[PDB]
C-alpha cells in the first residue's frame, strides 16, 4: 500500500486535501510536506512521484487561538471588536511561525486566520442548520418552518463570540431537535407542518431564557 | 508559599503600605489573573495602612480595568488608600472581616515640600484636586453625594466593619465559618 | 523545623504582631483551612503582642477558620498576643508551665501629634480600641468586660497557673516527660 | 514564575520604580531582548513612575526609539518628570493612559547643590539649559506642541490629568475600563 | 551545612544571645526532634550569653516538655538564662566542657523602662517573680534550697566546670577523648 | 536567565554603574571570558556610567584593548570621566553613542581632600598630574588630538553631544534608529 | 556559572578588592583548592587591589609561596602596598602586569591612632618596625633589590608604571596587548 495521501492523490490529481488540525502533528510530518507545497511531490515508500501540482493543500489550524479565544489579554490595550481581531491575528501568525519551522509557512500560498462569528451571521447559520433539520424531516412526509422570533431566539442562544456555530449546532440540537424529536416519537408531529413559534417571545429583546419554543403541526 | 497558594486560587494579597513598589507588585498580580481566568473573580485582602494617592489609583485603575471583578476583603485595617481600594471592588461584593477598621480622611502631604508660592499654588491645587478624585472615587462606589464624603473625610474616619456597611465602604459584613 | 510543624498544621506566631506577621499567619490559617478544614490548627504563641489591627487580623482570621485553633503559649503571650491566646477554641487553648500572659490596655507607641479635633479622633479610637480589646478578651475568658477593665488598668501579668483561672487559657500544659 | 516574568513574556516592560541609573540599564536591556525576540511585535511599557534623571531618561527613550517594535507606553498611576517624557516617547496611535494617571511634566532641576567654581557653574547651566530644551525639544515631536510652549508649560509643574494629557499630546487615548465594576 | 549534620544527629544548638529569635527556634528544633525520635536523647550545645526571661522560660519549658531526655553541653560559656538552661538538661546528663564558665545571676532590665510608680510597682514585682522563679528553676535542677540560690545570684556568680559541677549546674565536666 | 545573561550571551558587556573596583573587575572578568569563548567576534559594551575611578579606569581600558577581540563601545545616555574614555577606547570603525548620548570628558579629581604632609602631598600631585597626563595622552591616540588640545579641552567639565563626540573623535558614528517612533 | 568561576575553573584566582580579613581568607582558600586540583599547572592571581593590612598580606604571601603551583600574578589597574607585594610575590619569569597599571609601594601605616600607655607603644612601635622591615625585606629577594633600597624608596608613596615597575623588579613583563584596537 503506497500510504493514504499518496494513492487517493495519485487516483484522483485534482483534489482538495484537507490536513485537518495541522499543529496536532508531530513536527516530522511537516517536513514530509514540505516539497508537497513547493514541488507538488511526494515521492511515496514504493519509489512512484505522486503529481500535487493540480490539488489544492488546505492546512487548518487552531494555533493561536486554542486559549487566546478567551476574550480579554493579559495587559491594558485600546480597542475590542476588530481589535480583537487583529489581535487575534496578530496572536494565531505568532503562534504558526512559533509552531512551524519558516520554511513550511514560507511555502504556504496564503494563511487566512479566520473572523470570529459575529451575531449577524450567526443568525444566518441558523437559517443553514434548519435547513439540515427540515431537509430530515422531508424524509418523515413533514415540514419545518421556523418563524423569524424562532430564528432569533436560536440566535441569541447559539451565539457564543469566542467559539461559534458549534454551540448554535448544540443550540439548535438541545431546543428543536430534542424536543422535537420526542414529538415524533409521541406521533404529536407526525406528517404535518412543525411551525416552531416563540411563546414568551422573550419581548424579541433583552435576555429570552424563560421563553420557550413550541412545535405543532398543521395541514 | 502560602501566598502562592492564595494567587493560585486567585487571591491578590495587598497586606503592605501602598507605595510605588506595592502598587506595582499588584497591578501585575492583578493583570495576570485577567489572563489566567477573565471570567473568575479576583479576590483581594487588605491589611493596609494606605498611603500614596498615585499608588492608589494605579491599583485602583487596574482594578477597575480587569475584567474579573475584584472581591476587596478587608483585613484588619483599609486605612486611607487602602479604604478607597475597598470601596473599589465590584457591588455584591467587598467584604470585610467583623474587627476590621475601615479609616476614610482627606489626602496628607507626608512632610513639607519647599517652593515658591507659584510652586505651592500647584501642589496645593494638585492636593486638592486629588482630594477631589478620592471624594469622587469614594462616591460612586459608596452611593454618597462627593460633599458628603468631603464633610466626612474632613478628619480621620474611622469605621468599624458594621458601620462601613452603613457608609457604603463595603457591602457585608463577613460572617465566621465557625463560631470558635 | 518551621515547615516541619506547618505540615502537622502548627502556625507560630514567634515574633512581635505588626503588619509583617499578622499578613503571614492569615496565610497560615487560610492555607491550612483550605488543607483540612476538620483537623485542628495549633498555634503557638511567643509573642511580645503590639498591634491592635495586626491583632483583629490575627484574630477575625483564627474566628473565621472552620478548623478549630489550640493556642499554646510558649514563653509569653502580651498585649496583643494574650488576646490571641484567649482567642483560640474551648477546650483548647494550652499553656506552658512557666509561660508569662501578660494583658494590659492598648497604648500609642510614641506621641501622635495634631489638632484638638484630630486628637479627639484618635483618643476615641483608642478608646474604640480598648472597648473592643475588653469586649474580645471578656466572650473569651467569660469575664464582664468591667472586670477586664479594671483588670487591664496596668499590666496585668498572668502565669499559667492564674491564666487558666483568668480564663485566658483552659489547661496549664503537664510535662510528657519529668526531667 | 514572577507576576512580572509572565508581563516580561507577553512583552510588557515595566517601568515601576524612580528612573535611576539601575532602573535605565534594566529597561534598556529588556527593550533589547524583546527587540530579538519580536522585533515586528509591540512592546507595552507599563510607567509608575516619580521620573527623575535626564541621562538615565534619554538612555530609556533612545532605546524605546531605536528598537524596531513599536512601543506602547501605559501610564499607570503616575508619569512624572523623566516618566512623562518617557510615556510621550510611545508611538503614536498607541500611548495609553488610565483614567486616574497623573502626567506631570516640569523642567529638569539639579537635585541639591552643585558647587564649583563660577566657570564649572557657567557649564553645569548650559547643560541643564541643553537638557531643558532637548527635554522641550523631544516633548514637542511626541506632543506636536511647538517646543516654546513645552516651556511655558513645564515652567513650573505642569500636572496633567489623562484626559487633559490626551488633549495635551502626552498620550493619545484615555484606556477605557474592560469592565465597569 | 554542619549544623545540619549535628541536627540530624539529635544536636540543638543555642549558640546565640537567647531572645525571642533565638527561642523560637530552638523551641521549633526540640519539637521535630521530640517527633522525629521521642526516645531518644536531644543533645543540647551552649555557648551562650544568657539574657531574655520569657524567652528563657520558652526554651526551658520545651526542653521540659519533650519526652526525649536533654543533654545540654555548656561549650564555652553558659551565662544566665543560658545556665539555667544547662542545668535544665535531665539529671545523669548535663555535660560541661572543662574551660567552660558558667554564669549565674539574678534578672535585669537591660536599661530603664520608664512609668509611673503603679506601673513601676508591677514591673518590679514581675522582676521579683522572673527573680523567685529563677531561683525556683535553678533550685530542683541543683539541688539548692532556692534561698542558696538567691544568696549566690545575688551579684554574676561565674562558676568554672569544674565547680559548677560541685554547684548542681552540671552533673560530670567532659573528658576529653584524646590528650592532644 | 536575566535581560543582562542575553546580553552577555550575544557578547554585549555592559558597564552601567559607577567605574570603581567593584565594577572594573567585573567587565574585566567579562572581557575575558567573551575573549575565551571567541576570540575573533566582536564584543559591545554599553555605557551608561557617570565614570570615576583612574585605576578603575585603566583596569577596563587596558583589558578591552589587550583582548583579541574588537569592542565595540556603546554609549547609551552618559559617559562621564572615566567612561568616555572607556568610550573612545573602542576600536575605530566602532564606538557608536545613541543621539542623546551626553559624552563627558575632565580632568581627574580628587574626591574629597586627601591629608599628609607636603613630601606626601608632592607625589599625590604628581600622582594626579601623571594621571592627568596618562588620561589625556589615552584620549589622544583614541581621538586623533594632540593632548594638548585635550589638556585645553579637559580643563574644565567639557560636555558633548553625541553629534559633537563624533566630531571630537570620541564616538565614530551617532547611532541612527532602526524605526522611527 | 559566573565570570569569576570561569576564571577560577582555569586557574585564575582574583584579588580585586581590599586586602583584609576577609579577602585574604578567600584567596588562601582559593589557592589551596588550586592547589589540590592541578599542583603543576600554574595559578593566576590578578591584582587590582588598593592593598591595606600586613597580616592578611602576609596570609595570602606566604600561601601562594607555599603552593607547588607557581603563581603568574597580574596587575590590572593597581596594586598599592601590600598589593604591590603579592604582585612582586608571583614567580619569577612570571609577574605581568598590563602597561597602565599603577604600581604603588610605601611603607606600612597605622590606619588611624591606636592610644595606650608609652609601653604598649614602644611595643606596637617595635611591630610596625618589624612590618617594615618584613614589607622591605620580602620585596627584596623578589625584586632582587637590598632592602635598604627597598627602605629609601618606600618612603613615601613610590607610584611604579607598569614600564618602570619592571625596571624596579617588581614585575617581570609588561603585558602586550593581543589585538591593537
Ligand atoms: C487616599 C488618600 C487620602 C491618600 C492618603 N495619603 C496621601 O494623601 C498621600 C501621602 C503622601 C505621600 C507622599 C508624599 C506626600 C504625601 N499623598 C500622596 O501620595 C501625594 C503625593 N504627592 C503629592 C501629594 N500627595 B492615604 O494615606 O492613602
Ligand atoms: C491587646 C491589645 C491591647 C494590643 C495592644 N497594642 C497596642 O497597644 C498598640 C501599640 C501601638 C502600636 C503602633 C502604634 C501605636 C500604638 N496599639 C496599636 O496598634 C494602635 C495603633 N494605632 C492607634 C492606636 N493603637 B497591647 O500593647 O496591649
Ligand atoms: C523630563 C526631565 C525634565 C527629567 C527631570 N529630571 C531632573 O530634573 C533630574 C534631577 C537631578 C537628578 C540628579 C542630579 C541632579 C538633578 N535631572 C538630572 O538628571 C540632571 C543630572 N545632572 C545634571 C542636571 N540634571 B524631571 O525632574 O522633570
Ligand atoms: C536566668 C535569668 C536571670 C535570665 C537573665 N536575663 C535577664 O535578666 C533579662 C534581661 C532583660 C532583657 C530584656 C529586657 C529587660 C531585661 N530579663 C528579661 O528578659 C526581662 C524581661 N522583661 C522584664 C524583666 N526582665 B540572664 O542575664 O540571662
Ligand atoms: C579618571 C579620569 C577619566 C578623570 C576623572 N577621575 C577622577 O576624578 C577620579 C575621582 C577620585 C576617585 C577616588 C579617589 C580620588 C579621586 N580620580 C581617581 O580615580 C583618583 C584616584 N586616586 C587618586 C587620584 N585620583 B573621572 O573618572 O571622574
Ligand atoms: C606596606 C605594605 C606591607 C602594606 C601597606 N601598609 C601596611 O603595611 C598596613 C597598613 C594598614 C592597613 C589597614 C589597617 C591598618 C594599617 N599595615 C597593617 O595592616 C598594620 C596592621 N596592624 C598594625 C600595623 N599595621 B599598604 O597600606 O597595604
Amino acid at each position: 500500500e503506497g500510504g493514504q495521501l499518496t494513492e487517493k492523490v495519485r487516483r484522483k490529481p485534482f483534489s482538495v486535501v484537507l490536513f485537518d488540525a495541522i499543529e496536532k502533528a508531530h513536527q516530522e510530518i511537516y517536513n514530509s510536506l514540505l516539497q508537497v507545497l513547493e514541488d507538488g511531490r511526494l515521492t511515496d515508500g514504493q519509489g512512484r512521484t505522486v503529481d500535487f501540482k493540480n490539488t489544492v493543500l488546505i492546512f487548518t489550524s487552531n494555533l493561536g487561538t486554542s486559549d487566546i479565544s478567551k476574550p480579554v489579554g493579559l495587559g491594558f490595550s485600546k480597542g475590542g471588536g476588530e481589535n480583537d481581531y487583529e489581535r487575534m491575528k496578530q496572536k494565531v501568525n505568532d503562534e504558526l511561525k512559533k509552531h512551524f519551522r519558516p520554511e513550511f509557512l514560507n511555502r504556504i500560498d496564503d494563511i487566512i486566520v479566520f473572523h470570529q462569528l459575529t451575531r449577524e451571521e450567526i443568525i444566518r447559520m441558523v437559517d443553514l442548520m434548519i435547513s439540515r433539520v427540515a431537509g430530515q424531516l422531508k424524509s418523515k412526509d413533514m415540514a419545518l418552518v421556523l418563524t423569524d422570533a424562532a430564528k432569533a431566539l436560536l440566535a441569541k442562544r447559539g451565539f457564543d463570540p469566542v467559539l461559534g456555530a458549534r454551540p448554535l449546532r448544540r443550540t439548535i440540537q438541545r431546543e428543536i431537535e430534542d424536543q422535537l424529536s420526542e414529538k415524533i416519537l409521541f406521533e404529536e408531529v407526525g406528517p404535518g407542518q412543525v411551525v416552531t413559534v416563540d411563546v414568551d417571545n422573550w419581548d424579541g429583546e433583552g435576555p429570552g431564557e424563560d421563553a420557550v419554543f413550541t412545535f405543532t403541526g398543521t395541514r | 508559599n502560602p501566598y502562592n497558594k492564595l494567587f493560585e486560587e486567585r487571591i491578590i494579597f495587598l497586606g503592605v503600605q501602598v507605595d510605588d513598589a506595592s502598587a506595582n507588585d499588584i497591578m501585575a498580580q492583578l493583570l495576570v489573573l485577567e489572563s489566567l481566568d477573565p471570567d473568575r473573580d479576583i479576590t483581594m485582602y487588605i491589611n493596609s495602612p494606605g498611603g500614596g494617592f498615585t499608588s492608589l489609583m494605579a491599583i485602583y485603575d487596574t482594578m477597575q480595568y480587569v475584567r474579573a471583578d475584584i472581591q476587596t476583603v478587608c483585613l484588619g485595617q483599609a486605612a486611607s488608600a487602602a479604604a478607597v481600594l475597598l470601596a473599589a471592588g465590584t457591588p455584591g461584593k467587598r467584604m470585610a472581616l467583623p474587627n476590621a477598621r475601615v479609616l476614610i480622611h482627606q489626602p496628607s502631604l507626608s512632610g513639607v515640600i519647599q517652593g515658591q508660592f507659584s510652586d505651592l499654588e500647584i501642589q496645593a491645587a494638585e492636593i486638592e484636586r486629588m482630594r477631589t478624585l478620592m471624594e469622587t472615587t469614594l462616591a460612586r462606589h459608596t452611593g454618597k453625594d462627593a460633599g458628603v464624603i468631603r464633610k466626612d473625610t474632613d478628619r480621620d474616619k474611622i469605621l468599624t466593619a458594621e458601620e462601613a456597611k452603613d457608609y457604603g465602604i463595603i457591602d457585608t459584613v463577613l460572617e465566621y465559618r465557625k463560631l470558635s
